[PDB]
Order: C-alpha cells, then structure tokens, then sequence
C-alpha cells in the first residue's frame, strides 16, 4: 500500500536502492520505447 | 555427603526489581541457591548471579514482590541447583521449577543432576542419521528431520505453530522399509495453549510417556529462566541413561530471551542489538545443543524448540541467534496462513542441514534428493514469476513462466496443503512431488538427473 | 511507625528510615498524606512511586508505612459509580468538598459507610456450619439488574457462629461472624484485595460463547468470546474509543467495567451523560444502563503513576464480579498510556531500557494482565460459573504497528481487531483492516453457530474469500486499468465493493445502525452471498453461448435489486422488528431470484 | 545512544563511590 | 500565607548545561521556584525540578550563560509558581513570562494560581453541547467545532494558518439563529507574526477582550514551556471564576515541543521518538485538557494548539501525539495553497470528535449529518480517481468516474475556496453541500438514508 | 589436524580456537610443508568477542561489536603467505588461510563482512539467488575478486 513492509534493516537499505535503481532505469528504457513507437506513429500518422 | 548445616541470613542490603542483593555473606558460592522465607512465611528461592566480597546478588524465581529488608531470611543451599530426577517422571505435570502440579507427590530422587549441564565430548558424539517420519510433506519431503536433530519452528504471534508441533508430537515416527517420549516445557504459554497440548496428549492416549513442565503466561517469569534447562535435564537423563528416544518440543524462547532481558536489564549489564544480554548466543547454545546421540547408549535427544518472531520478521536478535546454532529450521509463515493453507511453511527460507544423509538409497528412495531440489527450484521461480505478474500481468508472460505459476498454485494446494489429523508418508509424499513435477516437461527439469528421470518421470 | 522523605524526582520519591518496609507496600507521603507505594528497597531508604502530584513535597516529609499493599475495596456500592484510578469515588468527592477540581491528599472511603444495604441470607446456612472460601451467605440488592453476592473472602474459612438476620444493614456493621482454630473473624460487606494478586478460581475452562458485539464487522468476520482477550491497536481517528464504548453499550454481558486510563476528560463525561439515557429492557420493564456498568477515570492529565494502578483496579473489579457468576467484559481505552507510565516511572529509576525505551520487563506487566480473563468455574460451594473478557486498546504512534506495546499485545491477544487509518479518512467506520485482522475463536465457535444458524459458517467463508480475491485484484488493477478482468472478476470487484460499502461499515450515531442484532448481519449477508451466487452463475453458464451476461447487462436489468441491497442497512431494528426485517430480507431474495430467471 | 550513555555515566558513579 | 523571611544561599554546587546545582539548602522543596543574582545584578529565576538531602536542581528559564559559582546568590520563594491574575488582565499585553510589556503596571492580582493547575473531576466535567459559527465552511459543515472543543490546526512552514486563526478570532459565533475573551499565546515566533496578531485583534476592535502573551524566537527556550499554562492559567480564571468564554489560541506547538525536547535532554531523560521525552504525552495533556465546560457554570475554554508539521510528516510526534490528545484537527496543506485556494483546509484526513453530537434536530438542522457523511465519501473517491486517472488517461474513465472529477473540481472551488472576510452560515454551508451532492444521482448518495434524499435532493 | 570447539564451548574458548589453529598452522609452516588452514567462522569469532566485550563493560562500536574487531581480524589474516623459513636449511613454507563469514544478508555493512574485505585478498562471495536456484557451486561471478592476478600471470 503506502510501503512495500519490509522491516528497517541496512538489508532493506540495499534492497530499496537496488530497486529503486531498477524501477528508474525500467522508466527511462520504457519512455525510450514509447518516444520510438510514437515517432513511427506520427510518421505512419502522416503517410 | 554435605552434612554441614546451612547459614541462614537476614543481612539483607536492598531489592531491585526480580534480584535481590544481599551482604555479609561468608564465602559466596557463585551460582549457589537460596531459600527466601518473607516476613509473612511465604518460601520462595532463588540463585546467585554474581558474588563479590561479602556481597551476591540473588535472581529471585517465583518473584519479589513483598519482601523487606529486615526481616526477609535467606537460607544458602551451598550447592548448586541439582534437580531430583526419576525415569518414572513420565505421566507428570510439573511446574515451571520442576514441582508437582498435577495432585502428584513430589518426585523422588532417583538421582540428580547439575540442570547447568554436562559437556559431551564430540569425540563421542554420534552423527545422526535415522530419519523421523513426521507425516508432514513440507517437512518429511524437502526439510526432512534426522533423529537427533535441532530444528526449531520459528512463527508469528497468530499462526498456528501449536497446532503443527503438536501434529508432529503424535504422527512421530521412523521411515519403515518404537515410540518417542515427550519432554514439554512451556514457556510463558498461556491457558488456553496449555489445554491444547494436554488435552491433546491425553486424547491420543500419549500421556503414558509425556513429562510436562509447565510455565504458564501468567506464572513467575524469571522462574521460565531454568524451566528449559530442567526439561533438557530431564531429557539428558531418559535417553543418556535410560535408552528412551526423547523429543523434546519448547514452547517459547523468545519468552525465555525475555526473561534473560528483564534480569540483564536488572542487573545493569551491557546489551548488545535491541537491548539483549551480549552473551544471548551462549546461553542459547548451552541449550540448544543438548541434543544427539553418543557413543554406546541407544537412546537419542531430538530437538523441536519453537520461537515467535516479533514484528514478523527473523533478523531479529532472537531468530538470528538462533539460526546460528540450530540445524535449520521449518519457518511457519503468515502469507499461506492468510491463504487458509495448513500447515502453512514456507519452503524457501527454511533449510535442513542434516536433509543432505538423512535421505537416499537406503534410507528412503533414490530419488529422495532430486525431487526435493526440483521442487524446490521451481517454487522458488514460481514466486519470482509471481512477483513478476504483479507487475506486467498475467497477459505478459511466456508459456515457461505459465508452468511455473501453475506449479506454483497447485504445489501449494497439493503438496503443502495436508490437514491437521492426516498423515503421509515419505514414500507418498514423494509421489505427490512427481505429480507436481510431471506439470513441466522433462527438458525443463534441469536439476534431475536423467537417469532418475528415465525411472520415474514417465511412470 | 514513620520514615521520612529524602529526595523528590517527580512521580518517584526516595524515603529514608524505612528498614523494614516492603515492596508493594502503600505509604503516605507528606503532610497532605499523598498515597504511593514502594517499588525498590537499597538498605534503609526506599524507592516510592506517588500516585499523586509531588509539588510542594518536601525533604524531611514524614513517610507512614501502611503493612497493607495496594488492594481494592469489594463490596456493594460499587454499581453506578465512578471511580478514579485508585478507587477514591468522585460522586462523593464532588459531594463533599464542593469544589470542581479533584484535590491532593484526599482520603475518602471507596464504599459509603451510610447506605443501608438490603441483605438476605442465603437461608441455607446454620451456627456449626463449614464455609469454604467463595461462599454466598447472603445477596443485597443494589439495584434491579445486578444481584450483589456477598462471598466469603479467598483465604478465609472457618465455622459459622452468627448470621445477620434478614434487614437493612450498613458496610460498618457485621454481617457473618465465623471461627477457624480459636481465632474468630468478624466480616461485614466489604472485603479487601491486593489488586496486584489474581483471584483464585477453581478451574479455568475454554471460552466456547459469543461476545455479543453491535458491529457488523468485528462480530460476522472476527468473532470475540466471552473470556477471550482482544486488541484494538488502532491510529488516533481510527474509532477505536467508538468501537469500545459501543461494544459497552450494546453487549451480551451482564457487568461492563470501563477503564479510562489516559483517556481524554472529555470521553468519560460522554459516558456519565448518555449511558443514563440508555436502555435495556430486563423482564418486560425498561431500564437504565448505567446500572450494570461501572468505570474507572484516570484522565491524560492526572498522575501519571495513577495510570498503573487504573488498569490493575479494573481487571480487580471484574474479577469479583466474576466471581459472582456474571459475564463480565471489562475494556481499558488505552493500554499505551499504561506502558507509558512504565517508560516514565522505569526513567526517573534510571534503569536500563529495552526496545524503544520501555522497560524489559513490559511483556511481563502485560502477561500477567491479560491471563487474568477466561471464562472459569468459580471456587464456592454454590458453583457459579463466570468469565472475565478484556477489550483492550493500542495506541501506536504515528499508525505503525511495530512498536515494543503493539508487538507484545499481538503475541498476547488471542483476537486482532486491526483498524486502518487510511478507511478512517474515509470515514469507513468502524476502520477495520480485514486483510490483517484475525480470531483464533473461529473453530471455538463454530459449534455454536452450527446448532442456532448452521448458514453462517458457509457465508462467513464465502465472504472472506470475495474480500481476499478483490485484495489480489485491487494490486493489479492498479497497474492495468481494468483491461483485461474477465466478466467473473468484474463480479467480485462490484460485489466485493457492495460488501464493504453496505455490510463492513455502519454509521453508529443512527437510530438504525446503533445496534445490529446477529440475526441482521446474517440475514443481509446472505442476500448479497446469494446475489454474487446468481451473478456468478449467470455468467459462468452463458459466457461461452451466443450471449454472454456481462456486468452491463445485469447492471441495468437488476440496477433497482442493487439499490435495494445498500439500502438493507436502513432497517431500524427498534421501529421494526424481527418479523418485518426477515419478510423484508425474503422478499428482496424472491426479487433477485425472479431477475435471474427473466435474465438468463 | 542512550543506554550507552547512561551505561559510561554509571562506571563514573561507581568509580566516584570507591574514593 | 507565607510568613517565615526567605533565605538567601551562596552555596552553588555547580553548573551543568541548562542545570545550577545548589548544596547546603535547608529543607529542599519540589517544585519551588528560586530567583537568583548575577555578579552584575541581572536577576534570573528557576525552578527546582530534583531535590536530594542537602541539594537541589534548578532550572533557570533566562539560561546560565554568565552563572557563578562563587558570587551567585539564590533565594527559594518557598512555594511553586503561583501566578498573580485578575480579571483585567484583558486588553493587557505580557511577555512568555508573565511579566508586562505594553508600559502597564505590574498585575494587581486577585488572587494567586498555580501555573501547573489542577484536573478538572471528571464527574463534574460537563460534556460539550453547543457549535461554534466559525464562518469557514470547510469546518462549520464538514468539522464542527463545539465551545469547550480541543481543535488544532495542523499546518506547515509557510502556509497561512496565522491567518486562518485570525480570521477565526473575528466571525467566530453561534448558530442559535456573545463575545469571545481571547487569549492568544505568542510563543517561539517571529516579531512580524506577533504584530501581525496585534495589529488584527486591534483592526477587529476586539482587544479590550484580548490578553497576549509573547515569546519571540529571540526569547530564552526554557520559559518557551511555561507560557502556555501563564495563558491557561488565565483562561481558567476567567472561565471557571467569572464565568467568561474563553478561546485560547496556543502558536505553533512545535516550538512548545522543541523547548521540551531541549530540556529532555539536559536532563538525560528516556527519549521516545525523534529524541523526545518519553512522557511528553503527559505533559501535552497537561496543557491540552485545560479545556471544555464544567457543570454548574455557565463558562468555558475552547482550545486552538495549531501547530506546524516538521517536514510535513503527518507522523512527526508532536500532531502525531497532539492527535491522540485533541478532539481532531483541522489540518491544512500544501496542495491546496499551491492553487491559491483559502482557506486551503484539507477535509480528508480531518475530524471532529464532537460533531456527531453538536449537530443536527435542536442544534442546526437535521439533514447536517447526512450531508457531511456523503460529502467525505465523494471527496475521498474523487481522489482516488485522480490517483488512477494519472496513470491510465482521462479515456480510461467511465461516467462513473466523471461524476466523482467534476464533484471534486467543483467541490473544491465552490465549497472549500472562501476567502480571509467570506463569512458564511452553517445553513448556507449545507445548502452549498446539496448544491454538489446533486451532481450525483440518488442511487450513488449511498451514505445518506431515503428519508433525508426524498425532502432535501430534489431542489 | 582438525580444532574441534562447538557453540556450546566457553566463550573464551570460542574465541581462543582460531588463535590455536593458526598457530598449529605456523608450526607446521616453519618445517617447508604448504599448509591450508579452513575456517569454519569468522563470525563464530566476532560474536565471541562481542559477548566478551560486553561483559567487561568496555565501550562498543558498530551493531555492539568491539571497535578493534578490525584489528584481531587483521592479525590473523596477516599471519600467513609464502616466507623464507627461519633456521639453516633455507627451507620455505607457506600458510593459505581460507576465512569464513557467515552472511546476516547480502548487505556488505555487516562490520564483519566489512573489515574482513579490506584484508582478504581473494573474496569467493555466495549468491543468494544461485543458491535458490539450486546452482552450484554459488559463485555470484560480479561482486567477487581475485587480487593475485598479477602475481599467477607469470
Ligand atoms: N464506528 C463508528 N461509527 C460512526 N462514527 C464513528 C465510528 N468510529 C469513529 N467514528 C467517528 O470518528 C471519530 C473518531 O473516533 P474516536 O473513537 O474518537 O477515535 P480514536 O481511534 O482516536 O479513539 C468519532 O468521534 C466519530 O465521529
Ligand atoms: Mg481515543
């Protein structure tokens, strides 16, 4: 809900930075598939 | 003999919470006993936790409360806590400092014993090997329990770790190609769990060979610092001396590390992680360990301690010092109990150290440890697939990660899943595992031999 | 017979020349007299914890010491009265000093000395006759609800040689006159009783009887027994103190002992002004509530040491009427306000701390407490049987249930009535979780249901697992935007909105909701059981045809059933009765099931 | 911290009563 | 009275941070209050807090920077700070320590009270049953305040909620369709926040029954934790004594806190969260539940704690601990403001303790309850779908979506948006709920019965 | 040549074990022989010194672990490697000590774990997720090292 309830731990201080790393490399990879999909869209809007 | 009479003290120095401090005291003997007599007659008693000069500072058993520093008579034992024991012991209730409770006399000492323990020698220690039969899958499978083994069952305050060691207590027994006696040492229990085990004790008609130690929720809790130690020293003597096979089941020892707690506390001693004595690891190993077989008795110690783990988790200081000594565990959790699944142990975290020789040709079936590595592989994946479909959905998965999902569901409804008042064996609880493993194809099953699978698999 | 004061460090005072005092013992402090108790002992000086205010205390106060520890006076007089957090009663304390403010160093008699009790003999007991602890040689009649047993005290015993003949007699006069061994004892009303020792019972058996709750949830899902004991550790805002007092209000039990210990002032004069107005119809008359309950006020701003004694005064109290032989459930708003006073008190000792600064030996206090309910034969010739429940409160800072008192109450309680304060802000009340939240009595009472309903159970289950499966959903849903839910999950995700919006919440400030007889909560449940049955099969039965009953298509042919069925709440069980809500729940299951049929 | 703290403050105390 | 001459010591033990340790003191008591000169002639005071044989702990409130140890003469008043009031102390204007500062005399008391007060006897402590008209709809619909109520405004650095109270201070009223004695304490602020309060309580031509209290930023921290029971103290007279309503407005608490924690730790305390004491909830309630009517009088004391969030944590200790303590909160935030909304009052997580019964048949109209209840349903769900409408686009909604977006969007503009001099009714304020109620069809009010739809809803 | 010392040993023996064993392991050192001394624990040791050091009341550092806990790992790792051996016969011998931190987690801040990695030359981390894949032997193949690269590329 508001955490993911892992109990305070330096352990849970690697897991969460280790996972909030992943989550915004995902975001970043992710807006780079949209920002290609959407470049084709708008040329294949066009054509 | 020590036909020397006892000094009898009223030099009493002062009280602070469960110790009390007394002076004047010739030739204190460390970890002596004294008989407390208060001004109104009460007896209670209590051991020395430190001298120094004419000084010691008694821990109190039955408690504190309502002694002065005039009056209060304290009689030293000159000796150490040697319990009376008996092999008769079996078909008794007793308290938490080894008093009939149950209308019973007192038992008579057939001998006794020092409850701080006797080393064995490793030289002469037995490495067990015999596996016990507990009828659980998630155990007699995967985890399986050697005969002198020391694996406890760690859980949270709700889930019903009572009921799963007392299914183990009844369902005991040995793989067949006679019995255990019990030793039962309650631990800050309270009343409604000590009629579960009673009752279920007498039910099952098991009473005839169970020895209780009771130390009830609402009872005494510095008392609850010897009950384990009395218990083991029961045990000690029925299977070392009286070639019985004992399993010895205790309820709590994370009351017990709180009463450790409440005297280092008192005593202003120097923690260490969330305000536990630093010396918690020694004190649980001097009993935990108290287990296994020895060179030329036929008897054996098998331990199944339980301990419940505050705020969910297991790095706690308790259930991680305990994982540091004790052979592995079987972890009850709370996610397959919030899934009316029974028992509801999670295989992943918990391991069995002596699972390795306990099983295999001659002692089970050949294929004993394929099957549990594969089980255990694939729902290990199941639940990474599953962490994963909680995120891209169900539509997002490959047909691979659908085999371990559907895996995953029916392992837990088909395996895990038993019921309290059925039992199954290791040779059908290995069969229940092909089933599940027949789900994936056999190029799949990548931790399995193929020569296992040529004999198995296809059946 | 006196000590003097040494030192003052707030609520813990040091004494000197008190060689012979010990533990436990109660002690006047100063010139006022404030009454303390002695907690630690280091030669001749003692340790004193002060239940009252120490300002103005001074070195060189004299110390009485009183041989009797912190006890509790057990006699009639105590029904309808409320007491402070060391039985002094404030109904005369305001009677008699005239002032509004509670003053220090007052020594008032718990019971009054100047009613004259209505005592009958039990007629049964004769001069030469052998009387065992627990006894009842007489009852008097406080009121019309509660039949006040006169016992002989616990640790007393011995042969009549004079009984009270039936009349009018005060608590200073003699009642029950009995010999042991030449020592002869002379008993009036009132016995006393370390309110720190437990009272001896002569069996303590399993709890196998519903606690009757006026809730919905907290009764259909998570069932208390009488005997059992249960937590409410709930976020400020949450409704806790709600679920308390209406579980005070309307309730199986025949003795309510309520403990405001920390408690706002403001909660305890809502008690003295509404429970009066209360009702509860015994043999055909109405009367008062206030009658058969009692309550303890030991508010946030009072003494802080006062807290301990609050929570100790409570448990003793029910525990007498148990052993009478009525059901008490007593509930103590707080318990966190008593580990508190624990961290406090554990401080100005300066002693070592355990987790979060309380003491080590919390677990221990709250033990000790809580194996004080269970439902017990009683000891007594007469064989009475009783129960004591306990409902107590957490306070958790900040809604995190990992604090050392939230912790140790969950290993201790054998039901957990999570509240969540995120439904709270939503005013979903009462706030209960339903995801963590638990009973261990659901096996206890499962023979019960089976002989007085049998349809419960199946519901009861079914009803969790539409709840839990909309849980799994809700996760995902989240992350897809319902896109790729079947028809069937539609279902669940509607239903199980019904049910959380219609049958877990109710508003306990209404005629309507104020009180939920069990046959209600049932009755309503299985409709909306027997409606997600039906839908579930509608569609399961067509979805592979040539027309598939998705939601949009039961929506607008039943919308009318589905308004019905929030509006099953409004049925005002004291303007209607029995009879017109069960006709009005079997007509809207006949609606639904004609719906189907001209649907399918 | 705490414990810590109170634990050096009470060495000092013992340290004082022993002159 | 006291009439034995006061001693005068030079017996300075030592100094210890915020602690002047005095020996040789005849009959030490607690809680007394010493005053003390400097070698320059500066006069301080402090209270003794620990008295042990011969010494005494004096806290002194100005500080010890510039104490002696050899020439620091101290004198004990022989009694606690009992505190001159009288009942013109209105329109008065004193400092965080009691003393004038507005050119005035000293008080010319009536009578002597004890700052630290009595509790109120619960039995004669008379439940609160009349509303306060704030004017401010976001409270007099949704969070009635009731006179003798305990209601903070949780707020956070930079938001207006000085200006919410001032404006509270001017069109506070009834609903019976009567002046307010107000005293406002100043304590740990800024000099533009203190005449900012001044400068309105003149501009609404009130301050003839207004008393300050100011302790400005640049003020000693210790007498920071004394102001407040200097303003209760009053209050009390006032109300208890004369018979006047009294709205006492306490500034930011945090900086109470703050001053707390500051001595907590001079003094070694045992620390509950973030570093303060453990009993700080006990001394809260000492200055929180000085509050409410009592029976037989026709007077009360209505509180406003507002107090600013750290951070903007709803969990911080101090609205954390206040929380449990007052009768709920008005709450305002930082989305709100951000939009140029005022008041910006953040319904969601807010409450009144006394609502249910200040409203309705006999107190404001019969349909309030029902109103309120549905409001807070549709406000919560029109967040929820702004929660997922972030992720899954407008396009994803349904009408059943939209319906709850244009409550919320409306909502907030029409019922919660008012302006500093908007003063509304109670009865306007409900006419304005069903105004946004109606933008939902009957079958969706779910939280309001059909006997209340069918009269109100059709308008 | 096998120590034997179970947790149920004296806490001053637990932490004399390795202080026996890695003078057996000189001993023999200084006759020419490679010697290959295993640890079972070095987490075994620091605990020891944990519960020691609390019972002499002398001030702690991390996780209630002695602040020379660094120093005592330091002086046994450092008592090995390949040496020119005392005495007339020019003989050379070497000790290989292979140390053993049993891991609270995969979290490096374990002050064990930590001092031990300044020191050791060679780490063989275990992978978690390997092990739970039944993948062995448990080598994580990114965190570990080798710091004798060099020295074995001649
Ligand atoms: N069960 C309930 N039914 C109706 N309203 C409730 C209920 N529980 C709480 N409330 C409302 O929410 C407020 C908060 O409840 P309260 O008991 O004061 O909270 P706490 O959890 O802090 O004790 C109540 O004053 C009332 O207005
Ligand atoms: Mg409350």
């Amino acid at each position: 809900k508001d955490r993911i309830e892992i109990f305070p731990s330096r352990m849970a201080q690697t897991i969460m930075k280790a996972r909030l790393k992943g989550a915004q490399t995902g975001r970043n990879l992710l807006k780079k598939k949209s920002d290609a999909l959407t470049l084709r869209f708008r040329q294949i809007l066009k054509k | 003999y020590l036909s020397q009479p006892r000094l009898t003290y009223k030099t009493v120095s002062g009280v602070n919470g469960p110790l009390v401090i007394l002076d004047h005291v010739k030739f204190p003997r460390y970890a002596e006993i004294v008989h407390l007599t208060l001004p109104d007659g009460t007896k209670r008693s209590g051991q020395v936790l430190e001298v120094s000069g004419s000084k010691a500072v008694v821990q109190v058993f039955e408690g504190t409360s309502g002694i002065d520093a005039k009056k209060t008579s304290c009689e030293f034992t000159g000796d150490i806590l040697r319990t009376p024991v008996s092999e008769d012991m079996l078909g008794r209730v007793f308290n938490g400092s080894g008093k009939p409770i149950d209308r019973g006399p007192v038992v008579l000492a057939e001998d006794f014993l020092d409850i701080m323990g006797q080393p064995i020698n490793p030289q002469c220690r037995i490495y067990p090997e015999e596996m016990i039969q507990t009828g659980i899958s998630a155990i007699d499978g995967m985890n399986s329990i050697a005969r002198g083994q020391k694996i406890p069952i760690f859980s949270a305050a709700g889930l019903p770790h009572n009921e799963i060691a007392a299914q183990i207590c009844r369902q005991a027994g040995l793989v067949k190609k006679e019995n255990f006696a019990i030793v039962f040492a309650a631990m800050g229990v309270n009343m409604e769990t000590a009629r579960f085990f009673k009752s279920d004790f007498e039910e099952n008609g098991s009473m005839d060979n169970v020895c209780l130690f009771l130390n009830l929720a609402n009872d005494p809790t510095i008392e609850r610092i010897i009950t384990p130690r009395l218990a083991l020293t029961t045990a000690e003597f029925l299977a070392y001396q009286c070639e019985k096979h004992v399993l010895v089941i205790l309820t709590d020892m994370s009351s017990y590390a709180e009463a450790l707690r409440e005297v280092s506390a008192a005593r202003e001693e120097v923690p260490g992680r969330r305000g536990f004595p630093g010396y918690m690891y020694t004190d649980l190993a001097t009993i935990y360990e108290r287990a296994g077989r020895v060179e030329g008795r036929n008897g054996s110690i098998t331990q199944i301690p339980i301990l419940t783990m505050p705020n969910d988790d297991i790095t706690h200081p308790i259930p991680d010092l305990t994982g540091y000594i004790t052979e592995g565990q079987i972890y009850v959790d709370r996610q397959l109990h919030n899934r009316q699944i029974y028992p509801p142990i999670n295989v992943l975290p918990s391991l069995s150290r002596l699972m390795k020789s306990a099983i295999g040709e001659g002692m089970t079936r050949k294929d004993h440890a394929d099957v549990s590595n594969q089980l255990y592989a694939c729902y290990a994946i199941g639940k990474d697939v599953q962490a994963m479909k909680a995120v891209v959905g169900e539509e997002a998965l490959t047909s691979d990660d659908l085999l371990y999902l559907e895996f995953l569901q029916k392992f837990e409804k088909n395996f895990i899943t038993q019921g309290p008042y059925e039992n199954r064996t290791v040779y059908e609880t290995l069969d229940i595992g092909w089933q599940l493993l027949r789900i994936f194809p056999k190029e799949m099953l990548k931790r399995i031999p193929q020569s296992t699978l040529s004999e198995f698999y296809p059946r | 017979t006196f000590g003097y004061v040494h030192g003052v460090s707030g609520p813990v005072v040091t004494a000197c020349d008190m060689a012979g005092a010990a533990m436990y013992e109660l002690v006047r402090v100063g010139h006022s007299e404030l009454v303390g108790e002695i907690i630690r002992l280091e030669g001749d000086m003692a340790t004193i914890q002060v239940y009252e205010e120490t300002s103005g205390v001074s070195v060189g106060d004299p110390v009485l010491r009183t041989g009797k520890p912190l006890s509790v006076e057990l006699g009639p007089g105590i029904m309808g009265a409320i007491f402070d957090g060391i039985q002094r009663p404030l109904s005369d304390i305001s009677s008699q000093t005239q002032s509004i403010y509670i003053p220090r160093g007052v020594n008032v008699s718990a019971l009054s000395r100047d009613i004259k009790w209505e005592f009958i003999p039990s007629k049964n007991l004769r001069v030469g006759s052998h009387i065992t602890g627990g006894d009842i040689y007489g009852i008097v009649n406080e009121n019309s609800l509660i039949k006040h047993k006169i016992m002989l005290p616990p640790r007393s015993r011995g042969s009549v040689t004079y009984i009270a003949p039936p009349g009018n007699y005060d608590a200073s006069d003699v009642v029950l006159e009995l010999e042991f061994e030449g020592v002869k004892e002379k008993l009036s009303m009132v016995q006393v009783w370390p309110v720190r020792q437990v009272r001896p019972v002569t069996e303590k058996l399993p709890a196998n009887h519903p606690l009757l709750t006026g809730q919905r949830v907290l009764d259909a899902l998570f069932p208390c027994v009488q005997g059992g004991t249960t937590a409410i550790p709930g976020a400020f805002g949450c409704g806790k103190t709600v679920i308390s007092q209406s579980l005070s209000k309307y309730s199986n039990s025949d003795v309510i002992i309520y403990v405001g210990c920390g408690e706002r002032g403001n909660e305890m004069s809502e008690v003295l002004r509404d429970f009066p107005e209360l009702t509860m119809e015994v043999d055909g008359k109405v009367e008062s509530i206030m009658k058969r309950t009692a309550l303890v006020a030991n508010t946030s701003n009072m003494p802080v040491a006062a807290r301990e004694a609050s929570i100790y005064t409570g448990i003793t109290l029910s525990e007498y009427f148990r052993d009478m032989g009525y059901h008490v459930s007593m509930m103590a708003d707080s318990t966190s306000r008593w580990a508190e006073a624990l961290r406090e008190i554990s401080g100005r000792l300066a002693e070592m701390p355990a987790d979060s600064g309380y003491p080590a030996y919390l677990g221990a206090r709250l033990a000790s407490f809580y194996e004080r309910a269970g439902r017990v034969k009683c000891l007594g010739n007469p064989e009475r049987e009783g129960s004591v429940s306990i409902v107590g409160a957490v306070s958790p800072p900040g809604g995190d249930f990992s604090d050392p008192v939230t912790s140790a109450t969950l290993g201790i309680v054998q039901v957990f009535w999570g509240l969540d304060k995120k439904l709270a802000q939503r005013k979903h009340f009462p706030s209960v979780n339903w995801l963590i939240s638990y009973s261990k009595y659901m096996r206890a009472l499962d023979e019960y249901y089976d002989k007085h309903f049998t349809e419960f159970v199946p519901l009861r289950t079914k009803a969790k697992e539409i709840l839990q499966e909309e849980e799994d959903l809700a996760e995902i849903v989240q992350l897809v935007g319902k896109a790729s839910l079947a028809e069937t999950d539609k279902i669940t995700l509607e239903v199980a909105k019904l049910i959380k919006d219609d049958f877990l919440q109710q508003n306990g400030y209404t005629p309507y909701d104020r009180f939920c007889p069990f046959y209600k909560t049932v009755g309503m449940l299985s409709n909306m059981i027997s409606f997600y049955d039906m839908a579930r099969r509608a569609v399961e039965t067509t979805a592979q045809s040539d027309n598939k009953i998705t939601w949009s298509i039961i929506r607008e042919h039943m919308g009318e059933i589905l308004y019905k069925l929030s509006s099953m709440k409004f049925k005002d069980p004291v303007k209607d009765g029995e009879a017109k809500i069960k006709a009005d729940y079997a007509q809207l299951l006949e609606d639904m099931q004609n719906a189907f049929r001209s649907l399918e | 911290f705490y414990r810590l703290k109170k634990i050096q403050e009470k060495k000092k105390i013992i340290k004082e009563k022993s002159e």
